[PDB]
């Protein structure tokens, strides 16, 4: 089957800014090449066809091109409803295919996290096993490192993060970072850290407790 | 205008079948080509099938020939997909396209195709540990399959809230919530998260306590 790959994957952008993502096929479609966008929780939508007709009703500011193997999705002046998900697709050969997507995300300016840690409620601690939990919040970039230590003492085994979308209304992310140990291991310990890291070499954004109290 | 509702997902084993349903109304059934297309947790789309406007022709790719069929009844104004031989990677959403989906695509109707038991949340408070605005947490726990629904205080926290998208832990699932309140009024008001698990016909509140 014909391949189709997506750059970049993801990108922030500012309200008015010229947005060009592109599409690249793994043999010449012949421009039968197809954008579709999707928000969250709703379905794609057709937004041009055959490499650079727009469908109708479809605003102004977009426009597509390129030809063969290369083509590429233009917003002259980027719109916040145009956030989301963007794919295209060939039609030139059946299956058709679409590329991987770029994610269209809302730029905005540097915010660090409000750092929050919870040590293991005493009702799972009863059941045998032992969350620590940390909450990153409102944060931006999305890119961010979280680092546990315990005991001072570095522990990367036993940690599952998860992230949210970026946040509709003040463009920032948050997510969580857990550290899963068995009830026996958590009280091996005294100290747990969770540390925040944006950029390299910054301080960090830390909260810590001693179970100890 | 032009209605296309798909039905009849939900959470199947590895190797049953289920067969889906897109009602269609609002135009000419009979006189055009339908399609399936699905989206995977992972946000990729992929082309399902493909048939023609008579229903006595069929598309499909190698991912799913000789398990899917797509028919149509012509004279319920219904389009189908039959699955069987269901593999995990058919996990996704499924949505019915009219033609080349150019117009009208329906709002999916979502698959889940796993062996894991269906299961209740464990739903575990998160107290700020011993020692302006103060954040409460809900940990859920070892539930499946999705969804739950998270609210404060029945809703009346909406904003300052943080669920987080579910992670794998075992063979089922773990999510937090967070909620951001004024210090001035937690623990003096109470806070308490509401876990409703439909498929386990569950719904749980966990009043947010101080650490002793
Ligand atoms: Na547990
Ligand atoms: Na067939
Ligand atoms: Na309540
Ligand atoms: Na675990």
């Amino acid at each position: 089957d014909i391949v189709m790959t997506q750059s970049p994957s993801s990108m922030y952008a500012s309200l008015g800014e010229r947005v060009t993502i592109t599409c690249k096929a793994s043999q010449d479609i012949n421009s039968y090449l197809s954008w579709f966008q999707q928000k969250p929780g709703k379905s794609p939508k057709n937004l041009i066809y055959r490499a650079n007709r727009l469908v109708d009703g479809v605003p102004s500011r977009f426009s597509g091109s390129g030809s063969g193997q290369d083509y590429s999705l233009t917003i002259s002046s980027l719109e916040y409803e145009d956030m989301g998900i963007y794919y295209c697709l060939q039609y030139d050969e059946f299956p058709w295919t679409f590329g991987g997507g770029t994610k269209l995300e809302s730029k905005r300016a540097d915010a660090a996290p409000t750092v929050s840690i919870f040590p293991p409620s005493s009702e799972q601690l009863t059941s045998g096993g032992a969350s620590v939990v940390c909450f990153l919040n409102n944060f931006y970039p999305k890119d961010i490192n979280v680092k546990w230590k315990i005991d001072g003492s570095e522990r990367q085994n036993g940690v599952l993060n998860s992230w949210t979308d970026q946040d509709s209304k003040d463009s920032t992310y948050s997510m969580s970072s857990t550290l899963t140990l068995t009830k026996d291991e958590y009280e091996r310990h005294n100290s747990y850290t969770c540390e925040a890291t944006h950029k390299t070499s910054t301080s960090p954004i830390v909260k810590s407790f001693n179970r100890n109290e | 205008e032009v209605q296309l509702e798909e039905s009849g997902g939900g959470l199947v084993k590895p190797g049953g079948s289920l067969k889906l349903s897109c009602a269609a109304s609002g135009f000419a059934f009979s006189i055009y080509d339908m399609s399936w297309v699905r989206q995977t947790p992972e946000k990729r789309l992929e082309w399902v099938a493909y048939i023609s406007s008579g229903g006595g022709t069929t598309y499909y790719p190698d991912t799913v020939k000789g398990r899917f069929t797509i028919s149509r009844d012509n004279a319920k104004n219904t389009l189908y997909l039959q699955m069987s031989s269901l593999k995990s990677e058919d996990t996704a959403i499924y949505y019915c396209a009219r033609h080349a989906g150019v117009h009208y695509w329906g709002q999916g109707t979502t698959l889940t195709v796993s062996s894991a038991k269906t299961t209740p949340p464990s739903v575990y408070p998160l107290a700020p540990g011993s020692a302006s605005m103060v954040t409460l947490g809900c940990l859920v726990k070892g539930y499946f399959p999705e969804p739950v629904t998270v609210t404060w205080n029945s809703g009346s926290l909406s904003s300052g809230v943080h669920t987080f998208p579910a992670v794998l832990q075992s063979d089922l699932y773990t999510l937090s919530s967070s909620v951001t309140v004024p210090s001035s009024t937690w623990p003096s008001e109470t806070v308490t998260c509401n876990v409703a698990h439909p498929a386990s016909s569950t719904k749980v509140d966990k009043k947010i306590v101080p650490r002793d």
